């Protein structure tokens, strides 16, 4: 019978909730994650620079040159380095190295 | 709500409406149909997208740490570091939480507030050539053609052309 | 009353979901809220306002409202989830609260384990107290489901059997114990009780036959 | 953990983080432009309205 | 948790009327609305009553819409509850506990609270049937082994039967109620225990009939 | 004020209502007094109490420090020590101090939004059948029983009902 | 905009009012110009200045970083200082830098939310003696004295001195 | 950047029918509106075309309103055309690239986002006139001081001037195509060298008349 117009809002199927300090878990149309959770589990180069490894030693025994430890060797460059937790083959002859943690620091860059 | 648009004397959306964020919805024996609001919805994606890129860009500035080794003597140095990074931890975690619930918070509101604020538009267009009803629609008095209901959407629409009109057809 | 599914399912990790339904008069209208109960404990609250955590700050509980539907969810449900869970509105229709009454969930135990039978006689206060109760336990096995039967002289008795306890919240240990109850005119007189345990777990029966000696 | 012949930007004490987010909570400690670590289990930022269907 | 207690539970005699109450305390009370709940004994609740901080509101159930009464004193802080025509349809578990109720249940000085009472106080038992208050006879069960103890003849399941006195439920299990064909309940309770600990920590189970305040124990020795 | 509600066009509160936050008041010779509207009041409360939980969470996150001893050539690490634990001080300070003021502000303007968002339903119910004052209160062209004033409380008000009805009681 | 005042349905700003921020203009034989309005403009002036005051007082704290001399055999020490400095360098530019984004756009919110407040006052005070348009000006039905015009200006103008006048006045 | 390329590129003759294309890849795009505009040799541009994600707006030029037609699959994620009646009046570069415009030309899920796809991809020139394809002849020039190599008799200006294929770029300059009264352009490419290497390590201008597929290279060395 009679004409009729109106004024709305978009909806759609969104199920993505945000929150607010007034109300949480509320389902909007457009939300966008800053947050990234999900990552490569592995070791990639930087600046397209191969990293170190030693994969048995430690840093001691490969700046001493321990003889199992020579595969690292000679002239060398990297970007960082990996040292593994259980490594066995570290100070040989038994001593303590001086400022072995600021050796580490100054290795590190 | 706050300002009573969405979720409130408008109580659902339209799930038909693929053409923008606000829009209107028509229908007459000339036809039927959705048609979003092409300057407002334009005007609060330009916001919100102003909004998102001042918050990703006042953000990117890294704190860079990284735990050094230390020693057996060296307790109290690895305690600063620790509680230190910790403390900028929170920090940031606390800041960005409470961002992202304020943020939200003032963006729904700002959503509804243009509902609210085309609803007035076209409100203040029809002062009289139209009743309305409590669910944001408006039922003209005289019937519009498509090219008034293109003059209402583009804000063009001419009062002085269809008072008397309106006036007489208004009783009956 | 209220609505409320029978139970829940999911593995540590997994993210489970409850629903809740109701009507205008009592979700569509007023905010809900969640308890738990944890096996024979007074419960606790667990969400009030549709989505908020009380100050026993539990993390991983998660609430939602949406008009006329609840949900309630549970991320990585660790074994201390296993207990009943329970939905509840406010009715403004009527004035009292009004509650979904009963769901229960159960997590993904893997059952390796069969379940270790003891079957031990009474001493003699048995004797004495006018009449003699025989048991038969079973525990540490994952699923509810779990057959006994009785054979007193390689005869059974025409019905008395078990009871069986909620999941051990530790390790999903639950537990049975088969009575068997009969007077000293009929009990001291045969020579060989017996229960036989089967269950899915099992590859062979586990027969446990005491001797009345 | 091992080391891949793979080619990135950001690499983390646990994984790498090959993204264009600007927040992550893996792990403080990396080399590169790599997010910011933070506590937080999700920081979605509301862009649109209410989603209220009929 | 904040500190509670209950009275008149126990077993009380069908056709009769109870009356029981609650009484907490740790903080202010005289300003809080008050639910009493409902569970059936196994599977199911209902809630039963509300109550203002000052007693404007009644709102009575529906099950039990102007059956009972309840009334609270805040100036003493115990909150009561009187009721008539009782049968066994509403034998079960009761608790007075606050729940998340609209706002003007609560005082107009606590419209919002950061943690908003989730306090949900203990239960208290009523099973009405033609019975009465029994003595509970203990057995234990002798032979990495397991040991238990059986509870027959005893009305009610109120006991949280106790090793040694609560001293071990690092693998204990504590079974429901059995009933068969007498007045009275069954129930069992286990606990495992290694092949070294058999003679020389005496172990014993410890029972409690609260309608019969019993605490009959017993020793568990093999052979 | 920002909305005009509070301390506005409504310039005074009423002690007398305590059965919520906003509500009406009504008196004529069937009866008089004070109601409070239960949805709108408990919509408030649960926004605020939502918002102080999500505030008491999100700082729930403690900067544990304590001041090891440091030597007399411990001079630099003390200084470092104290300057990290000020700065970390000054910045919880900020931010919890203006985190107070800007929601107590938010917070003050939802209110009066809310009890303007109140004023304007009853507007919007009763188009022509009342009129209106300057001080939020309405005045009805034809006098509604008790019944009338539930459902406009409500929001089920039927505007046909009376439509002719305030028409006729309106110009004597 | 959110509240559509300023740049909204009253485009254009007065280059000509120097008198405050928001006021009236009116225009007859009688006499024409500009006025202020002198209670919304001083209540906004004091919103902004304690705004700004309470800004720069909570911000006051300083954070105290000098750069003590490190060895060679000091680099940890060193880096942890860099680090902190910087972390904290990059916590108070973020916070600063957020926080006058915030305020910014809050502040001209306000100031439009308090045009609308000043033109719904005047609206209110003129339910139908005077005709609306699109422009925030109002269109008196009958003629009215400056005197009116200081009446509606201090807010105290008289209704039913000029109801049966306006009412007689409208129709021709 | 991200992944892009071109087809039908080169040059082509007059009076024909043109059909070019390009596909990009990198993530997602069938979920974006593209864009095709033009650029004049020098100085000038003027947008051509627009393509929904769908392909509902066609919404072309003026200068070419409907004498085009665009055309997309994004099953397949690639962008063509297909336009005739050519003349030597758009004898240009052309680009398919995203530029920024209303939102209902993108999709509905992707009218928010951070870096709203500032992409642009490469450029594809088309060249109309009455020649075809020859062959590019390369002259050095011989004697710190700085050595060249004109290209001469080549039809476009495709050819990035390369030495040693890629390896000198600090202190090289590129000149733009030089037309007298022949048909094709001829051109010059310069770079500067110390007293000391002028034999030790060879130089070699290396160009690629790309209409032609040349790879026309020439050592410079001295008399
Ligand atoms: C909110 O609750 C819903 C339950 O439907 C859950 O899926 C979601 O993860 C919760 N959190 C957010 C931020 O939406």
């Amino acid at each position: 019978p009679g004409d009729k117009i109106c004024i709305g809002y978009h909806a759609n199927n969104s199920t993505t909730q945000v929150d607010t300090l007034l109300e949480k878990n509320v389902t909007v149309t457009h939300s966008v994650e800053l947050l990234e959770n999900q990552k490569e589990k592995r070791f990639c180069k930087i600046m397209n620079k191969a990293p170190l490894d030693l994969k048995d030693c430690t840093i001691e025994g490969w700046i001493l040159g321990n003889p199992k430890c020579d595969l690292l060797l000679g002239d060398q460059s990297w970007s960082y380095i990996v040292e593994r937790p259980n490594a066995q083959n570290g100070i040989c002859y038994p001593g303590v190295l001086n400022e072995l943690e600021e050796l580490k620091a100054f290795i590190g860059s | 709500g706050i300002f009573g648009a969405i979720a409130g004397f408008i109580e659902g959306g339209w799930t038909g409406m693929i053409d923008g964020w606000y829009g209107y919805h028509h229908e007459n024996s000339q036809g039927s149909g959705y048609a979003a609001d092409r300057e407002s919805t334009q005007k609060a994606i330009d916001g919100i997208t102003n909004k998102v890129n001042s918050i990703i860009n006042k953000m990117n500035t890294q704190f860079e740490a990284v735990d050094h080794e230390f020693s057996n003597l060296e307790r109290r140095i690895g305690n600063l570091n620790k509680r230190m990074e910790d403390g900028f931890l929170d920090v940031w975690t606390y800041n960005a939480e409470l961002l992202v619930l304020l943020e939200n918070e003032r963006t729904l509101d700002l959503h509804d507030a243009n509902v609210k604020n085309l609803y007035e538009k076209v409100k203040s267009q029809l002062r009289d050539n139209a009743n309305d009803l409590g669910n944001g629609c408006f039922e003209f008095w005289h019937k519009c053609d498509n090219e008034c209901m293109e003059s209402v959407k583009n804000g063009t629409y001419d009062y002085p052309k269809y008072q008397k009109e309106s006036k007489l057809n208004r009783q009956g | 009353m209220l609505t409320q599914p029978p139970s829940a399912s999911g593995t540590p990790g997994q993210r489970v979901t409850i629903s809740c339904s109701g009507s205008s008069s009592n979700i569509g209208g007023n905010t809900v809220h969640w308890f738990q109960q944890l096996p024979g404990t007074a419960p606790k609250l667990l969400i009030y306002t549709n989505s908020l955590r009380p100050s026993g700050v539990p993390d991983r509980f998660s609430g939602s409202k949406s008009g006329t539907s609840a949900s309630l969810a549970i991320s990585g449900l660790q074994s201390e989830d296993e207990a009943d869970y329970y939905c509840a509105a406010w009715d403004n229709s009527l004035n009292g609260q009004v509650f979904g009454g009963g769901t229960k969930l159960t997590v993904l135990g893997q059952p390796k384990a069969a379940p270790s039978v003891t079957l031990f006689p009474p001493s003699s206060e048995e004797l004495q107290a006018n009449k003699a109760t025989l048991v038969c336990l079973i525990s540490d096995f994952y699923p509810g489901a779990v057959t006994v039967a009785w054979k007193a002289d390689s005869s059974p008795v025409k019905a008395g059997v078990e009871t069986t306890t909620p999941s051990k919240q530790s390790n999903n240990k639950y537990a049975a114990s088969s009575y068997l109850s009969l007077t000293p005119e009929q009990w001291k007189s045969h020579r060989s009780y017996s229960c036989q345990v089967t269950h899915e777990g099992s590859t062979v029966e586990k027969t446990v036959a005491p001797t009345e000696c | 953990l091992p080391i891949e012949n793979c080619d990135a930007t950001c690499q983390t004490i646990t994984g790498v983080l090959r993204t264009n987010k600007t927040f992550q909570n893996v792990s403080p400690l990396w080399i590169g432009e790599c997010p910011k670590y933070v506590k937080s289990e999700s920081l979605r930022l509301a862009t649109g309205l209410r989603n209220v269907p009929q | 948790q904040v500190q509670l207690l209950e009275s008149g539970g126990g077993v009380v005699q069908p056709g009769r009327s109870l009356r029981l109450s609650c009484a907490a305390s740790g903080f202010t009370f005289s300003n809080y609305g008050m639910h009493w709940v409902r569970q059936a004994p196994g599977k199911g609740l209902e809630w039963v009553a509300i109550i203002s901080f000052d007693g404007s509101k009644k709102y009575y159930a529906n099950s039990v819409k102007g059956r009972s009464t309840i009334s609270r004193d805040n100036s003493k802080n115990t909150l009561s509850l009187q009721m008539e025509s009782l049968g066994p349809e509403d034998t079960a578990l009761y608790y007075c506990a606050k729940l998340p109720s609209p706002y003007y249940f609560d005082s107009r000085f606590v419209w919002v609270a950061a943690s908003a009472f989730h306090f949900w106080g203990q239960g208290i038992l009523v099973t009405v049937s033609s019975a009465s208050t029994k003595g509970p006879s203990v057995f234990p069960l002798a032979p990495t082994a397991a040991l238990g103890c059986l509870v027959k003849d005893y009305f009610p399941e109120p006991v949280t039967v106790s090793w040694n006195s609560g001293a071990l439920t690092s693998g204990v299990h504590t079974f429901p109620a059995v009933l068969q064909s007498s007045g009275l309940y069954s129930l069992s309770s286990v606990v495992t225990v290694p092949s070294s600990s058999l003679g020389t920590q005496t172990y014993i189970c410890n029972v409690n009939h609260k309608p019969s305040n019993t605490k009959v124990d017993k020793r568990v020795e093999p052979k």
